[PDB]
């Protein structure tokens, strides 16, 4: 055809490559004989899906072609000039060099084993059947390719092309490329097949028409186009066939920008990837991750003369994934080293928060709580309460958010929440709007996520119409639920409550009466346990000592001193996680001792009788909780000695959270 | 034997296989359950539904693991679970007909042999969720564990249809059991008559009932990160009205995936929906 359909000769051709994967045969011997080869077989005895086709493999491949002096053309140059047509030519190399009938199996132990070769036998004896449709090569592969780049000191031996570019500068000559792109995975889809080959059957010949896979729309086609079944006054109706159609997978996602390489000015944007082979299932929302995949974009088909111009809306096609920052199994000698040293109330104590002035009664209160265990197991209907819930008052200027919060991100499955957001009736879990698939799904708030374990909460001031509702229905037990026009389903509920709320206006005033800044008095009195206060009384010696404290995080960087060693917060978690699989059971003394405890606990408290400081009539659910702790104490210090001193361990505890307000 | 070209399953040995796995059994399976009852559990069944007139036999179909023979039976049916139960519904009826013809006293020989039956194969196997559901599973048995949500009214089925053009009377019933109805372009009830109008009487041929359901899985043992996303149901016989939604549930089903037409006036289409077609609940 005439007007500039022919193009300028251009010096790179395909041919020159063409025969430069044929000496890819066995030639590298370099990397027990030819290595790539060697991965050959362990895919056709059919047990993995997914070669490797590096570029190591390629530059020391080009290393010893340092002395044959003879003209060699460029692998990475045309590999990062157009990608995608370096797996067409590179699977019409492999048939040619593949070994077929390597591994044994009988009848079954294969998927889709006896019925392929039904199929080819079917298409065999109809190759000479006359006294004829060859394969397209896509139906026996069973197989995929893959591609990984290198960023290491071979880049600086001697010359790039995966250098961790962001997404902001990449919309230039990057089309049509291999680049990788840092990010943060967001919206992933489900796997749904995908189609990459076809069969229709019409029940005459039974001739299967194959046909190559386009974009996501498609048609059938006739009846009357075969060679047995058409051509006469009868033509088989042609339909569809399933098992005959091998699927593949699929699934989208999207990523945004690091917020950090970010300029001053704009948002960041998004981008699309999919995926294909075997790399599926292996990406989650929130990893801060890379990939490195081919760039093509695609048409739009649709609304394509009024709207839709030339517009491109490309993506990424995903080749590789390097995922990053992730009991008694060869971890037993750090939880000796705590067996060994001891040293349970006092160096586990300077070892969670060692970020504060003081303050060691409130950090001791804490690790025992982040073991709980299974508070007795009650086998008849009787479902006790569990996980007692302890809350904290009071306005210090120590910025008080991060004295919590940083244990939350350390604490096990620990979920951080805060007064806007997930109110209290986004708390639980609800029906809400969705994208064009599945609408109405259930999305989830914090408690039906994050069931046993740590719901450390802050603004207690903040959506309290919704709020007051919902800490009574995690503190009554079992009915964390969605009472709505849905349905009427009820899911569990045991989880651990830390709460701060924050006074009136400027300071509580100790001189005036408390509960004059928490509004829920039904909700403290009778249903926690434990209070405590962070009240600022004006005292010398400490506060210059304080100002030595945050000024001398200034001038260095670090913060650590006062003779304390560090401690890794995995060797307290596997301390816990083993603490958490012991469960002693009391002995008799102990219950002999908190019978004449509670009596000594009713006499006093029944003395005062005045709305002046105290709280609490002795309520027996303060005398339950102390059964509580004490046993979890005892867990967590588990040497068999559930005894008089060891709930003398706790009582100790009561009397030092009670009575903060005295000074 | 007799070999399908679409399957690769054997002809009716399986017959024959049952009734000695059957009548010969009376006890089996203690061998892995070793601890240390004289008759089988369906032996009286199958006498109780003869006189209760019942059409459903709730077949715990572990027990071909548990018998002798019977393994390529058993690897067949979680490898072609649509022919395989339609051969069984042959024999249950048969079998059926083998306890008839002893006493001939037995429902007057007709009426318990007209009303077809059904088997229900459940507890088979196990899975574990959602994340497991790789695309080569395509006509096998999963066993899920979730939660249903809500419902729809049934919507008819079209497994008879009726047909009548403008002669004086015409009432042919074609039958379709396909994707496609096939018409005539001739006329019919005389011997000339041109290629007439064909009309559509839909409201004259029966249709069964059938219900779509939705699922979202339990979220057990996700990692705190993960949304517990959906899948949906299809039922055919009378297990509608029974499966409310509010409740845990434990489905026994196979595995199927339809086209959708991509332009909603075009027949064109691709990424696929599939869904599950329960044989038996719980």
């Amino acid at each position: 055809m005439s007007a500039a359909l022919p193009s300028i000769q251009l010096p790179v051709d395909y041919n020159n490559l063409f025969n430069e994967i044929t000496d890819f045969l066995v030639t590298f011997k370099q990397d027990k004989g030819p290595k790539y080869m060697a991965m050959l077989q362990k895919v056709a005895n059919r047990e993995l899906n997914s070669v490797i086709i590096d570029l190591d493999d390629i530059l020391q491949y080009q290393n010893e072609k340092f002395l044959q002096g003879t003209q060699a053309d460029d692998l990475v140059s045309a590999i990062q000039q157009n990608a995608n047509h370096f797996t067409e030519l590179f699977c019409r190399a492999i048939d040619n060099n593949m070994p077929l009938p390597t591994k044994e199996i009988d009848y079954k132990d294969d998927v889709l084993d006896v019925i392929l070769n039904q199929r080819r036998l079917r298409n065999e004896r109809m190759l000479s059947d006359r006294t004829t449709e060859l394969f397209p090569p896509n139906l026996t592969r069973r197989y995929f390719l893959y591609f990984k780049p290198l960023s290491q000191n071979c880049a600086r031996r001697y010359r790039i092309s995966s250098k961790p570019l962001s997404v902001r500068q990449i919309k230039g000559d990057f089309l049509g490329q291999l680049i990788t792109v840092r990010g943060i995975i967001t919206r992933v889809s489900d796997v749904k097949p995908a189609v990459e080959v076809i069969a229709y059957t019409c029940d005459q010949c039974g001739y299967e028409v194959f046909q190559e896979v386009n974009s996501r729309t498609f048609t059938p086609l006739s009846e009357c186009t075969s060679e047995e079944c058409s051509q006469n006054q009868t033509k088989g109706q042609l339909f569809m066939s399933t098992r005959a159609s091998k699927f593949s997978a699929f699934q989208e996602c999207k990523i945004q920008e690091l917020s950090q390489q970010v300029p001053v000015g704009h948002i960041p944007r998004s981008l699309n990837i999919h995926v294909n082979g075997t790399l599926v299932r292996s990406l989650s929302p929130g990893d801060i991750v890379d990939v490195t995949g081919i760039f093509l974009p695609a048409p739009y088909t649709g609304f394509k003369a009024l709207k839709a111009g030339l517009l491109t809306e490309t993506y990424l096609e995903a080749q590789f994934v390097r995922q990053h920052k992730k009991l008694t199994s060869d971890v037993e000698e750090r939880v000796m080293e705590l067996i060994t040293s001891g040293d349970v109330y006092n160096r586990l104590a300077k070892s969670i928060a060692p970020e504060i002035y003081g303050n060691l009664d409130v950090k001791k209160a804490l690790l025992l709580l982040l073991v709980g265990g299974v508070d007795k197991r009650v086998g008849d209907g009787m479902k006790i309460r569990g996980d007692i819930n302890v809350c904290l008052m009071g306005d210090p200027g120590v910025a008080k958010s991060q004295l919590l919060k940083a244990i939350c991100k350390i604490s096990p499955r620990g979920v951080y929440t805060t007064g806007k957001g997930s109110s209290g009736v986004g708390l639980t879990a609800a029906v809400m709007k969705d994208p064009v698939t599945d609408e109405m799904i259930l999305e989830g708030g914090a408690l039906v996520l994050a069931d046993n374990g740590i719901c450390c909460i802050d603004e207690f001031d903040k959506m309290d119409e919704s709020d007051r509702t919902a800490i009574h229905e995690v503190m009554e037990q079992q009915t964390i639920s969605i009472s709505k026009a849905g349905i009427n389903t009820t899911l569990n509920a045991r989880t651990s409550i830390l709460a701060a709320a924050n006074p009136l206006y400027g300071r509580y005033n100790p001189r005036l009466s408390p509960l004059d800044n928490i509004n829920l008095p039904a909700a403290l009195l009778s249903r926690f346990d434990i209070l405590f206060l962070m009240l600022d009384i004006p005292s010398r010696d400490d506060d210059e000592k304080l100002a030595e404290h945050v000024t001398y995080v200034h001038m260095h960087n670090k913060q650590p001193d006062l003779d304390f060693t560090p401690v890794e917060p995995s060797k307290m978690r596997e301390y816990i996680a083993y603490a958490k699989t012991k469960r002693p059971v009391m002995s008799e003394a102990v219950n002999d001792y908190v019978v004449q405890a509670y009596i000594r606990l009713r006499q006093d408290s029944k003395r005062e009788m005045d709305s002046k400081f105290s709280f609490g009539q002795a309520t027996p659910r303060t005398l339950l909780g102390i059964i509580r702790l004490s046993q979890a104490l005892a867990k967590l210090r588990l040497a068999d000695m559930v005894d008089i001193d060891d709930v003398e361990e706790a009582l100790r505890l009561v009397r030092v959270s009670k009575e903060s307000l005295y000074q | 034997l007799r070999i399908i070209w679409g399957t690769n399953v054997s002809i009716q040995e399986c017959t024959t296989n049952f009734r000695n796995f059957l009548m010969s059994f009376k006890y089996k399976f203690r061998k892995i359950l070793d601890e240390r009852d004289e008759e089988l559990y369906y032996i009286k069944q199958l006498n109780e539904m003869r006189e209760l007139g019942t059409s459903n036999l709730n077949l715990d179909a572990r027990n071909l693991l548990a018998y002798k023979q019977t393994e390529d039976l058993y690897h067949q049916l979680l490898n072609y679970p649509q022919e395989v139960i339609s051969i069984m519904d042959q024999t249950i009826k048969d079998c059926m007909v083998s306890l008839i013809v002893d006493n001939n006293l037995d429902y007057d020989l007709d009426e318990i042999e007209t009303k077809f039956y059904k088997v229900r194969p459940y507890n088979v196997g196990s899975c574990k969720g959602m994340r497991e559901l790789n695309p080569n599973d395509i006509d096998k048995l999963i066993n899920l564990k979730g939660l249903v949500l809500r419902s729809t009214p049934v919507i008819p089925d079209m497994k008879v249809a009726f047909f009548k053009c403008n002669v004086c009377d015409h009432t042919m019933a074609v039958e379709i059991d396909r994707g496609v109805i096939q018409e005539p372009a001739r006329c019919e009830r005389i011997d000339c008559n041109e290629p007439n109008s064909m009309s559509l009487i839909h409201n004259r041929c029966s249709f069964a009932d059938k219900q779509v359901i939705k699922l979202q899985e339990t979220p057990d043992f996700v990692p705190d990160g993960q949304t517990p996303h959906s899948i949906s149901l299809c039922v055919y016989d009378e297990l509608v009205d029974s499966c409310r939604a509010g409740d845990r549930i434990e489905v026994t089903g196979t595995f199927r995936s339809i086209p959708i037409r991509a332009n909603s006036r075009q027949r064109v289409l691709s990424l696929y929906k599939t869904y599950v077609d329960v044989v038996h609940v719980k």
